[PDB]
């Protein structure tokens, strides 16, 4: 549909509308934080959240990131809600196919 | 931390296991609720 379409090409739609309850952003990540810092250099309870949404494993996830961000920024990065489209494009590719 | 992460891929929103989940979370919270915490001058001891 529209919302994961865009979300693969940019910004996961983050605005609450005239729909059930809430926006894509909160329906696929659970409860998260657009503009919050996220050392998943490491780890966080965001990471649970995110491989609840797209289903990746652990290293998947650390080589995925590895990628659309380059290995010098792995650490302090304020994800945005364009960041979070360079975690669902490269991730959800696969499982649409 | 174990319950946290177990989470992970199990125990998806869309799934049968969170029924399983509330339901026994209504069994704590209703005889929780009947041990402690209501207006005491009416006579709730039970379920009904």
């Amino acid at each position: 549909s529209v919302d994961p379409f865009i979300a693969i090409i940019n910004a996961v739609n983050t605005t609450h509308t005239n729909e059930n309850k809430t926006s894509f952003f909160q329906q696929i990540f659970s409860t998260l934080d657009v503009d919050a810092g996220f050392n998943f250099l490491d780890q966080g309870s965001w990471e649970v959240i995110i491989r609840k949404a797209l289903g990746i494993t652990a290293e998947e996830l650390l080589r995925i990131a590895k990628y659309c961000f380059g290995k010098s920024s792995i650490s302090n990065v304020k994800m945005n809600s364009k960041k979070f489209s360079q975690l669902y494009r490269m991730a959800m590719i696969p499982r649409t196919l | 931390n174990i319950a946290n992460k177990l989470r992970v891929n199990l125990g998806s929103p869309t799934s049968t296991v969170l029924n399983k989940i509330n339901e026994s979370r209504r069994d704590a919270l209703v005889n929780y609720y009947l041990a402690k915490n209501v207006s005491g001058d009416e006579k709730i001891k039970t379920a009904e």
